Order: C-alpha cells, then sequence, then structure tokens
RNA sequence: CUGGUGACUAUAGCAAGGAGGUCACACCUGUUCCCAUGCCGAACACAGAAGUUAAGCUCCUUAGCGUCGAUGGUAGUCGAACUUACGUUCCGCUAGAGUAGAACGUUGCCAGG
RNA sequence: CGGAUUGUAGUCUGCAACUCGACUACAUGAAGCUGGAAUCGCUAGUAAUCGUAGAUCAGCAUGCUACGGUGAAUACGUUCC
RNA sequence: CUGGGGCGGUCGCCUCCUAAAAGGUAACGGAGGCGCUCAAAGGUUCCCUCAGAAUGGUUGGAAAUCAUUCAUAGAGUGUAAAGGCAUAAGGGAGCUUGACUGCGAGACCUACAAGUCGAGCAGGGUCGAAAGACGGACUUAGUGAUCCGGUGGUUCCGCAUG
RNA sequence: UUAUUGGAGGUAGAGCACUGUUUGGACGAGGGGCCCCGGGUUACCGAAUUCAGACAAACUCCGAAUGCCAAUUAAUU
RNA sequence: GCGGGGUGGAGCAGUCAGGUAGCUCGUCGGGCUCAUAACCCGAAGGUCGUAGGUUCAAAUCCUGCCCCCGCAA
C-alpha cells in the first residue's frame, strides 16, 4: 500500500434498519451508516415474495 | 485442375530422372494405373482421362486421381528473340516417374476397370499397365 | 534530423559531431563528454 | 512568407499591387509550362504509334 | 490456481548470472542458497566442481535462535575465517539468482569486513 | 524487366580449421548471428565474427544439439 | 505552384436557437471602482439574436461592464438559458498546459477528430496541437481561445477585444461568422469598419454616461 | 475480521465434512478479486477514462491499474497503447470487505434478483459477475453523471471443481 | 539416503498412478522496521513457526507421447568400363524412413544421517 | 402554457359501442415560442372575440342554420393588380 | 550494356535462390528492399516472458479490456530477406552518456583505392554492492574519390627584419 | 599425392516436424439460399480436429558420397 | 500486355500538398397560372467503384481486385 494514490478508507458500520441488519466493514463514506435492503430484508435471501380472469369475476 | 494460389509462378522445371518418391502402391481402390515411363501430365490430359473413365462406367463407379499438377511451366510469346526475362504461364504439370499410380478405381469388376483404364491410357503421354492391390 | 557539432563550455573546442532530430530534441542539446585538453569529462553543449 | 524576407518600396497598396501581379505572372507561366508539356507528350505518343 | 515455485524462477535466474560468472581456483565463487528458515553457503571453483569451503546456519556453533539476518552475517564471518586460511583473498560473488538487499547483502558485507575483500 | 540484381558476397564461413594453430586476434568464422557461438578465449564481434584472443589451437565443439561453439586452447 | 494554404474557416458546432423575448436584463448598475464614477447606474436588456456592440475610448470601463455581465448580479437579471462564452482581453488559457488539445478539451466535450479538424481549419496541424500555449504567437493564442470558447456549450458569446492580433484573412472569416451566427453576441472593438457588417444594437460609452441605439448608419 | 473468522471455522468445518478432504490444506480459498471496466469509448473521448478511473477508486478503496491494448484493430480503431479503461486487483481483508459489501448490500439492490447464475464458471472453479448497474455502489452519487458503464467482477479461487466453488460461495452467501 | 552445486546430445523429458514429512525444503502466520508492486505484502523482502503434507519438492512402478536407435536391404553417389538410353555394368562409401531394440537418467565436490 | 397520445377504471344510449359513439376520473403530457414563397375575409354595431339555441337525432357536431354580449382600426385617394 | 541496333529495362549498394553440402561463380534468370531512423529503440543494473485456442463474463465474432488452463515458439525483434535470439539479442523500470580521446598486435576480404573484425595498453569515466559490462543499435544496406571553396582551432611556416 | 585423424558446411536423396500446395474420407463451427422465433437442407463448406496417400529452387524433424580446411604423424614424389 | 480514369440522374471541380463533398442542369413536394413551361420557396439524392492497411483524421497516401477509354495483340 503506497502513499499518495489511495484515498481515505476507514472502518464503517452498516445498518439495514428495516431489520437492523447491523454489520461491519470498510468504505469511503466518512461511523454510523444506513442500509435499505439487505440479505435479511430482500425477498430472495429472506424467501418471501409479495389476473384478468379474477378481475372479471370480481364484477 | 489448378492450385488456387502459389508463391512462385515461375519455377524451374522439375527433374525427370530416377523413380518414384512414392505413390506406387495402390491404396484407395481395387485397381489402378501404373506408369512404365516418364513424362509430364497436365490438367488437360487429366480431365480427358477422367472423362473417358467416367463415361465408360455408369454412375456406378468411383475414381481417385492420385496426382496433381503443382508445378507450373512457361512459354514465351510467339515470334520473340531469346532472353528478356522468363515467359508467362501457360500450364500446370505433374511429373510422373515409373512406378507411380495415376488413377485408382474401386466400384467395378476387373474387366470394366481394364477397359476404362485402357481408354485413359491412350490419353496420356505415358506407357501404362494395369495394377491390382498387393497381399 | 540533422548534423550537430558539440563544444566545451570552458574552452570552446568542438571535439565531437553527432546527429539529432530538430523536432524531438529541438533545444541546444548538451551532454557530458571527454575533452582532450582539460583531460576531464566536461559538459559540451551544441553550436 | 516562409522565412524569405521580400522587400517592397512603397505603401501597403503597392504591396498588394506588386504581389497581385506576381501571383498572376506565376500562374500564367505555370499554365504555359503545363500546356507545353501536354503537347509534347501527345507528340511522343503519336510518333511512337507510327 | 497453480502456485509457483520460487526455487525454480530463482534457478532460472541463477543460470543467467552463471552465464557470465563461473569462478576458478585463482578466485572461486561464493555460492549462496536461501530458505525460509536459514541459509547455506559454499565457496567453489567450477573448473573442477571442487567446493573449496562451506558454512551453514544449520549445523554449527553459529546456530542460535535468531533466524534474523544477523545469522546470515555470522555465516559470512564463518566462511571468512574458514576460507582466509586456504589462500583465498578475492572472489566473485554469486547473487544466487536472489536479490542483493537482505540476508544476501548482510552475508556479503560480513565477508568483505572479515578480510575476504572482493 | 523488374529484376536482375544481387549483392556482393561476403566470404562467410570458417577461416581457420580445427586442430590448427592460431595467433591472437585471428578470425575463425565470419557469420551473421550465432550460427556458431564462442567458447574459451574466443570473442564475438559486433558483426558476430569470432576472433581468438590468445594464441593456441582451434577446436569446434558441441553446445547441445543445435548449438556449436569454438574454443582456442593453449598448447605446450 | 505555391503550396497555398487552405483558407480560414471558423465554426460554431451548433446553436439550437430559441430566440425568446429576452436573454439579459439589468437595472441601475452602479459603475465604479473607488472614487471614480466609471459610468452611471443604467439599465439594459438584450434580446434573442442580438449582435450587440460596444464602442468606447480608453479607460472607459467596457471591460468592467463585461465583467459585471459575467460575474455578480448587482442590478442584473440573467436567465438559466444563456451560457456565456467569455473571451478575455487577456489570455484566459493555461500557458504551459502541455497541449492546445488539453487546454481546449478542458471546456468542451467533443471528438478528437472534430477538434483537431477545427484546429486544422485554424491551421494548427497534426504535430502542432501539442505545442505549448506559451510558446505561441499572439494571433494563434487568440484563435485557440476562440475555439475553446466556441466548442464550449454556449449560446451567447462575450468577446472583449477580439480581432486584435489576428490577421486580415481571419478577421474576415470572423466577420462573416458573427454576421451569420443565429445567436447573440456581445463584444468590444474599436473597428467601426469591422462593425459595419456585424452590429445590430450599437452602444456608446462616453463622459461617464451611456447611450444605446439600433442598427448601423 | 468477521468473515475471515467465519470462513476459517464454520465454512471449513462444513465443507470438509461435506467433501471428505484428507487435510485442511486441500480446502479452497480465494486468491483474488479482479475488477474490470473495459471501455472503448476513450477512442472517442478521454474524459470517459478519468471518470471511470475515479469511480473504480471510490469503490475499491485503492487506485486502479489502467489496462492498455496490445494489438490494434481497425473496426474499433483500437491501437497499441490506447487504454481501454482499467482493472483492479484485491486480496486480503480488502477481498472480504468487497465480498460483504456486495452480498449484504448491493446484490439485494438488484432491480430483479432471481438468485444468480449457476453456470458462470470457466471450468476450474472461478467465477464472474457481469454487472449492469454500476451505481448500486453508494459512493458514485449518480446525480452528477449517468453513464453506469456496467462492470466485471472476477472471483478467483484455489478450488478444482465447480462444485466446490458453488458450495464455498453458498457458504459465503451467494446464490 | 537427503540437501546444495557443477558435467554429459532428453537414453535424462512429458504423461498417469501411488508415497513421505518438525532434522531438510515446502506451503504457511503477518506488514512490525529494511524494501516493494503504472493497484494490491500475489510477487519481492522482512519479524516469524501456531499450523499442514493438500500442493511445490523428492522417491517407486508403468513404455501412452517425445527422445535415442542397430543389422539387413534400398535410394543416392566419387571412380572405372560400355554407350546417348529420361541409361546400363563393376568396385568403394553410404543414407533418410522404418523394424527389432535402448531407456521412466548417470556421475563429480561439499554439509548432514 | 398547450392538452395530443396512450394505460387503467367507470357513466349514458342502445339488441350491441373490437372494427366504430360520445362523456367522465385518475395517470402520461407529445408537437408547438406566432409560421417561407404565396394568400383570404371585412368599411360598423361590421371585423374581431365569448357564450347560447335549434333541425337531423335513441346516442354522437370543431360542421350547418340562428341568437345575443363586448367592440374596433382606417378609408389619403384612384398611379398600379 | 544489350541473343544486331533501336524501343522497353538497367547502371551504385543490401539480402535470398540459380550456386552443383568450403569459399567463389554468370545471364535482359527468378523474388524483394536501400539513398533512413532512434537522445532512446543507445550504455549499464534490476526484473518480466509471447502469439494463439477453449471456457466464464456488460456496450458482444465474448475478436477491444479482464480471469483461468492449455500452448516451446507459430509473437516480437524500428525497417527488405536470410541467418539468429526465449540461458534472451524480445518487454518494462532506475541511473546515465563508452553514440569517449590516443592507438592497435594479429587476422578476413582484396588488382588498386577502399571495406571489415579486433583483443590489449594508457587516459579520464557511467552503471552495478562487487566481479565485470560499455569505443552505439541482433547482424548484414542506409552511401560519393580528388581538386576546389567555406567555418573553427593551432606551444607550424611567413620570400631581408618585425 | 595418398593413408589416418579431426573439423566446418545442409547439396543428391528422403521426409512432412514448420512455410506454402494437395487428394479422398470421418466428424464439424457456424454460417448461407429457401420455408414456415425456432427448426429444416441429397448444398459452400471459410475453417478446427483426425485417418491414409502425395508436391517443392527460394520448406526441412533428418542427411550422404565427393570436394574443402588443417595436423608436432607415416610413405612416395 | 502498356498507359489514363470510376465523386448524387448527366457533365465538371476538389487528389499534386491528407483536416466536416462542392458547382450548373436535373429529381421530389408546394406555390403563381384557366392548365403546362419559365419563375419563387423548401427537401431529398452522393460506403467519392470495391476490399484491405497507415493516420486522431482518407475522395485524397499505399496495397489488391472489378469495370471504362484508347493503343496495341
Ligand atoms: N484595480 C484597479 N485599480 C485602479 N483603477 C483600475 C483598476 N482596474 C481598472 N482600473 C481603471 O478602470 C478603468 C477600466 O478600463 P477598461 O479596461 O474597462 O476600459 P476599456 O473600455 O476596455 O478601454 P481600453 O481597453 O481601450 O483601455 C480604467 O480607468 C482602468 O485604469
Ligand atoms: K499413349
Ligand atoms: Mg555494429
Ligand atoms: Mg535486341
Ligand atoms: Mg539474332
Ligand atoms: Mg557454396
Ligand atoms: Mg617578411
Ligand atoms: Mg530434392
Ligand atoms: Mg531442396
Ligand atoms: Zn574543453
Amino acid at each position: 500500500m503506497k502513499q499518495g494514490i489511495h484515498p481515505e478508507y476507514h472502518q464503517v458500520i452498516f445498518l439495514d434498519t428495516t431489520t437492523n441488519f447491523k454489520f461491519l466493514s470498510g468504505s469511503t463514506k466518512t461511523p454510523v451508516i444506513r442500509l435499505d435492503i439487505s440479505s435479511d430484508s430482500h425477498p430472495f435471501y429472506t424467501g418471501r415474495q409479495k389476473g384478468r380472469v379474477e378481475r372479471f369475476n370480481k364484477k | 485442375l489448378l492450385p488456387k494460389r502459389v508463391k512462385y509462378r515461375r519455377q524451374h522445371r522439375p527433374k525427370t530422372t530416377g523413380r518414384s518418391k512414392g505413390g506406387n502402391y495402390v491404396t484407395f481402390g481395387e485397381f489402378g494405373l501404373q506408369a512404365t515411363t516418364t513424362s509430364w501430365i497436365t490438367s488437360r490430359q487429366i480431365e480427358s482421362a477422367r472423362i473417358a473413365m467416367t463415361r465408360y462406367m455408369k454412375r456406378g463407379g468411383k475414381v481417385w486421381i492420385k496426382i496433381f499438377p503443382h508445378t507450373p511451366y512457361t512459354k514465351k510469346p510467339l515470334e520473340v528473340r531469346m532472353g528478356a526475362g522468363k515467359g508467362a504461364v501457360e500450364g500446370w504439370i505433374a511429373v510422373v516417374k515409373p512406378g507411380r499410380i495415376l488413377f485408382e478405381v474401386a466400384g467395378v469388376s476387373e474387366e470394366v476397370a481394364r477397359e476404362a483404364l485402357r481408354l485413359a491410357s491412350h490419353k496420356l503421354p505415358v506407357k501404362t499397365k494395369f495394377v491390382k492391390r498387393e497381399e | 534530423r540533422v548534423n550537430v557539432t558539440l563544444a566545451c563550455t570552458e574552452c570552446g573546442d568542438r571535439n565531437y559531431i553527432t546527429t539529432k532530430n530538430k523536432r524531438n530534441n529541438p533545444e541546444r542539446v548538451e551532454m557530458k563528454k571527454f575533452c582532450s585538453r582539460e583531460n576531464k569529462q566536461t559538459l559540451h553543449r551544441e553550436t | 512568407d516562409e522565412g524569405r524576407i521580400t522587400e517592397y518600396k512603397g505603401n501597403y497598396s503597392n504591396y498588394v499591387e506588386q504581389k497581385e501581379l506576381e501571383r498572376h505572372r506565376e500562374e500564367l507561366e505555370y499554365e504555359k509550362y503545363e500546356k507545353e508539356k501536354k503537347r509534347l507528350e501527345k507528340a511522343i505518343n503519336i510518333k511512337e504509334q507510327k | 490456481i497453480s502456485k509457483i515455485d520460487k526455487n525454480k524462477v530463482r534457478l532460472k535466474r541463477h543460470a543467467r548470472v552463471r552465464t557470465n560468472l563461473s569462478g576458478t581456483a585463482e578466485k572461486p565463487r561464493l555460492n549462496v542458497y536461501r530458505s525460509n528458515k536459514h541459509i547455506y553457503a559454499q565457496i567453489i571453483d567450477d573448473n573442477k566442481g571442487v567446493t573449496l569451503a562451506q558454512a551453514s546456519s544449520k549445523d554449527s556453533d553459529i546456530a542460535t535462535t535468531a533466524t534474523k539476518v544477523e545469522l546470515a552475517t555470522k555465516v559470512g564471518e564463518a566462511i571468512a575465517k574458514k576460507a582466509a586460511d586456504k589462500g583465498i583473498k578475492e572472489i566473485v560473488f554469486d547473487r544466487g539468482g536472489y536479490l542483493y538487499h537482505g540476508r544476501v547483502k548482510a552475508l556479503a558485507e560480513a565477508a568483505r569486513e572479515s578480510g575476504l575483500e572482493f | 524487366t523488374k529484376n536482375g540484381r544481387d549483392s556482393e558476397s561476403k566470404r562467410l564461413g570458417a577461416k581457420r580449421a580445427d586442430g590448427q594453430f592460431v595467433t591472437g586476434g585471428s578470425i575463425l568464422y565470419r557469420q551473421r548471428g550465432t550460427k556458431i557461438y564462442p567458447g574459451e578465449n574466443v570473442g564475438r564481434g559486433g558483426d558476430d565474427t569470432l576472433f581468438a584472443k590468445i594464441d593456441g589451437v582451434v577446436k569446434f565443439e558441441r553446445k547441445g544439439r543445435d548449438k556449436k561453439q569454438v574454443s582456442v586452447y593453449a598448447v605446450a | 505552384k505555391r503550396n497555398e494554404l487552405p483558407p480560414l474557416k471558423m465554426d460554431l458546432v451548433n446553436l439550437e436557437s430559441v430566440k425568446n423575448r429576452t436573454i439579459i436584463r439589468g437595472e441601475d448598475v452602479s459603475g465604479t471602482i473607488e472614487g471614480r464614477v466609471l459610468w452611471k447606474a443604467k439599465s439594459f436588456s438584450i434580446r434573442g439574436g442580438d449582435k450587440m456592440a460596444i464602442i468606447g475610448s480608453n479607460g472607459t470601463g467596457k471591460t468592467t461592464f463585461i465583467k459585471k455581465i459575467v460575474h455578480g448580479n448587482p442590478g442584473i437579471s440573467l436567465s438559466p438559458s444563456v451560457k456565456i462564452g467569455y473571451f478575455s482581453q487577456k489570455i484566459d488559457t493555461l500557458e504551459l498546459d502541455k497541449s492546445i488539445l488539453e487546454n481546449v478539451q478542458s471546456s468542451s466535450q467533443q471528438n478528437e477528430t472534430l477538434i483537431r479538424t477545427i484546429l486544422a481549419r485554424m491551421h494548427f496541424f497534426r504535430d502542432d496541437v501539442y505545442k505549448p500555449i506559451s510558446v505561441l504567437s499572439g494571433g494563434e493564442r487568440v484563435k485557440v481561445a476562440l475555439t475553446k470558447v466556441f466548442l464550449s456549450e454556449v449560446n451567447t458569446l462575450v468577446l472583449d477585444q477580439p480581432t486584435n492580433f489576428l490577421d486580415m484573412e481571419a478577421i474576415e472569416a470572423f466577420e462573416s461568422l458573427l454576421k451569420e451566427y443565429n445567436g447573440s453576441i456581445i463584444f468590444v472593438s474599436h473597428d467601426r469598419k469591422f462593425i459595419e457588417k456585424v452590429a445590430t444594437r450599437i452602444m456608446t460609452i462616453d463622459n461617464k454616461e451611456i447611450k444605446i441605439f439600433d442598427g448601423t448608419y | 475480521n468477521r468473515l475471515k473468522e467465519k470462513f476459517n471455522t464454520e465454512v471449513t468445518e462444513n465443507l470438509m465434512k461435506k467433501f471428505n478432504y484428507s487435510s485442511v490444506m486441500e480446502v479452497p480459498k480465494i486468491d483474488k478479486i479482479v475488477v474490470n471496466m473495459g471501455v472503448g469509448d476513450a477512442v472517442q473521448n478521454s474524459k470517459v477514462l478519468d471518470n471511470a478511473v475515479e469511480e473504480l477508486e471510490l469503490i475499491t478503496g485503492q487506485k486502479p491499474l489502467v489496462t492498455k491494448a496490445k494489438k490494434s484493430i481497425a473496426t474499433f480503431r483500437l491501437r497499441e497503447g490506447m487504454p481501454i479503461g482499467a482493472k483492479v486487483t484485491l486480496r486480503g481483508e480488502r477481498m472480504y470487505e468487497f465480498l460483504d459489501k456486495l452480498i449484504s448490500v448491493s446484490l439485494p439492490r438488484v432491480r430483479d434478483f432471481q438468485g444468480v447464475s449457476k453456470k458462470a464458471f470457466d471450468g476450474r472453479g472461478n467465477y464472474t459477475l457481469g454487472v449492469k448497474e454500476q451505481l448500486i455502489f453508494p459512493e458514485i452519487d449518480y446525480d452528477k453523471v449517468s453513464k453506469v458503464r456496467g462492470m466485471d467482477i472476477v472471483i478467483v479461487t484455489t478450488a478444482n471443481t465447480d462444485e466446490e466453488a458453488r458450495e464455498l460461495l453458498a457458504n459465503f452467501g451467494m446464490p
């Protein structure tokens, strides 16, 4: 790791407050951080998943 | 019959002494034609001979030409004093030395093969004989 | 690309000829070369 | 022009005039040369045919 | 991935060095071999394949707990003492196909300083 | 025609045979590239000539099946 | 023949002109530095397609008027459509920036072949666009400034003393380009005979006061 | 060093129980992550280069290497020396930081995530992502600019079988 | 026997299978100072030895690829004698390909056991 | 600004609104910054503009026919078309 | 010059083949290049090893760039061809100017004039820790006699003496 | 001059190991004309691979006889 | 075989010296007109024969190929 070419890159703590998936890593944000969709909030990794015929039979 | 492309169109004209470097043992077919003498053989002669055999035989028949005229040859323009370079091309030749197999034929009986290759022998500058395979 | 005469910056003696691009090395080119009078390796510019 | 320093007695109008005549003279001499060369080449070709 | 043999790239380099330098009895070459633990060292004429001296960081009174570069320096001192007797004043250093920065450099400086002046 | 030229020949090849006595600086084998490499007491010139550096005796030699060399060894 | 160079031909890459009712407006711009009334507080307005001109003797304040246009809004009223291209009375380029190419491409987003082709129309050849900008002659510095300010994404041009070091056979190309420019231009120049083709809203500064009329005479 | 520790204990345990290795040193690891941007629009305009060069830096926390042509082609007007953008190499804790900052964060930011491919191994146990929407990393700030460019990621491993690659990646968290 | 390092035309190699390790060598733990990578301690280099024979390394077997390779015979050929024939006859050398076969290295110096 | 186009959901008529009615609500929001060569109408409650009504008609009008509200500019004058 | 002369072509140099396994060898025999280039594409010290195919992958021949495996040379070697180079003569990086001065045993080629190679000595040095390399470039073409005149220097003469 | 030894060199031959040429097959790599997104074809097969047979002054994995250059050798001249 | 050429539908510039393809007539739509022509307003129409390289950039320079014109043969 040279000096003069790398930007600042320090430790940071991500958080998916939609489930408080609270996680540690390093990044270049500049140490309290947000996340919006993650493994424990995404339909695949969490498993969950949210017709003209039906619509016509409604009426 | 020609090559599609060659590096040197003006070659030396080949050697005629000696005997076959190969092409002596009949390989593909059952019968063949074998040169007893040396000469050159051209596109024209080959087309003629092959036509002769393929007409004498019905659609039942299979032929393998075994030579190809790689080597070109030159001739100068007419009515020209000697020298001044080397002439253009007018043909393509395969050299033939005694031993070599010119044509091979498969899909027939020996009598039919004899007559076809007989008809062809008269369209080459070479004395030939009729060959069968070996042991 | 042209002929070039060098010359020593403390006597004035040419002592060398060479060649250079007048495009790529346009400036009054200078290099250290032996000078036979001072008997020392001396800086020689172009003239 | 291209390092060649041409000198001209008079006024900028005289420069314009002199350079005009020189351009014109030069073009004419060039046309003369081309025409003559063309002619002689044609002669060459005919004479070679014969 | 296939991993790479440092020994082999080293030896491929060693050959390119040995193309130039060969040695002789008048001045033999200082063979150097390195390992992740410690160094071996020889001094050899190659007109006959006759190693004229040797020392190692393995089997000696030199062996101590510091595998620090100082142990290389002491290998240098050891071949210096063991070779200056045998009439060897000057030699051709063998980089070994290694690089002249660390343990190699330390051994070389030791040998220089111990009378075995190149 | 568009041809009819060739250059002077340069007299390549061996100039002192094997088992032969040779003085210093003596050309042995003029060439182009290392058709033959040097050996002992032999130098390779800029134009790849091979010249002895010491008086001695010439011996062309092997260097691994596609590579020859040449050595000028002293005599007594 | 003489290897005669091809003529000067300047370009403006495109103005998708919109010609709307007004481009600039300002009111009562107090013209001073300190202790000096350079000109009176006055208004002004510039409209779609105006070949505005300025005529003034020395030490008047034309340059400062243009600086007020280009920076600050004291008594000024600009819009987000106008994107000024400022050609200075000074250099405005980077002297030892290692190429005309770089110093130009800094402010424009176009292809290398188009930009070197424009430079070639300006007679900066293949091996000449890497010349430094300090080395250059005055007229060609001026040309490179103009090219940078053209290929800038702009619609109104603001030109303090163009035509200054340029030659008699590029000033004519410039004359014609400004005559034919679909958009707005504002500029200074002391050449009334250059202005004869160009101007449509002539200005005149004098005696610490201002006047502005339309058309030539 | 959560993920290093995770790998060393838990995944190693699982995987060697699964494949029945004769020793831990048979176990596959990751030697490197390699990013690429691969853009030939710099023949047109070189601003493109410096842009993506800066974004690669922002992502991986380290400056990128500029790749360069080696041969010339007339279709793309690509020539020896003209750069085609950049790559990056990553190994160490940077490797795991980047892994997590994909899996936990940005791969859930996919618009339409139907798992991810089971086929994209070369045949030695080494994987590629052909990524489309380069702004699923936060620090781009895609207001300023909209050319996402896509991107290529290449995970490289010391596994022999694509099977072992799949299972180790599963224990990481990748479908 | 291991390791280092030279020598010999790969008969030495490639390939497959199998085997061993704290005394070597290895992988291996980290960037702590020297030092270093158009970016990364991957490499280079260094402080190291918790850990593992998986790999590299070395050893055993196999003749599938490569390499080497007779005898005999042949093409060719210096020379000679006949003749002009796309040649023959006598002598001497002598291929190339192939066939059988060889071979899965051998030594020399030094430190260890 | 303008309100085309398209999507969804609805209302009325009707024997039934795909081709093929009008209308509404929501969503979207195109072209267009006052038009080249040419050219039309109009001399006063006119032109200009804003609404309204009616026949045909189940339903469908930017059209046709008719009504009022506000309300000009100019006509030198016959040289030219 | 020339398979009469003439036209056409050529005239000097470099590399292949003809050229008959030393060398040399002709023709209006066959194929191609030269009249330069490079202050690094030189010198030196360190390090690196290619092209191409299969596979995986965004803007897709996945030919741009990337990752792996295969691959001993088919790449590259400023530029013709040949001979050579992967123990690098090829590709990068750091420092420099030996692309130096005076010479030169002995050799090649050779009618002559010229051309080529050249250890080694001395001087004064760049690089390398040192050994040691270095009097241009992987080699072979990339040139032009004398007279004449121009420019610079000089422990050289200078029509009695200066 | 011969005998012996050694050596440089790539010819005749032979061979296809590269350079180019070439026959007949087995697959094909995917295109193309034509039919209805995909799928067909009594077809080119650009190619790749492979089996067998063949060509070369400017191809050579190989390689003679002769001729040549010498030798601290012997003989005849 | 040798020598010149191939740029919207026709004829010509531009190639020498590389830098955004131009001129006249024509074609198409619309105008004027009783209708047509002329005339006025707009617009299309050019991988510069083709295929390869060099170049940041090719009508332009280099290569190769297919035609066209003369000569010859
Ligand atoms: N920093 C300053 N301090 C004092 N006076 C100044 C300063 N800057 C400008 N001025 C004066 O303000 C006036 C600005 O003149 P400006 O350059 O605007 O005129 P102009 O119309 O361009 O004339 P020209 O260029 O022909 O001289 C001049 O009087 C100048 O001397
Ligand atoms: K006959
Ligand atoms: Mg040289
Ligand atoms: Mg004649
Ligand atoms: Mg005659
Ligand atoms: Mg010879
Ligand atoms: Mg006197
Ligand atoms: Mg032969
Ligand atoms: Mg031959
Ligand atoms: Zn001096």
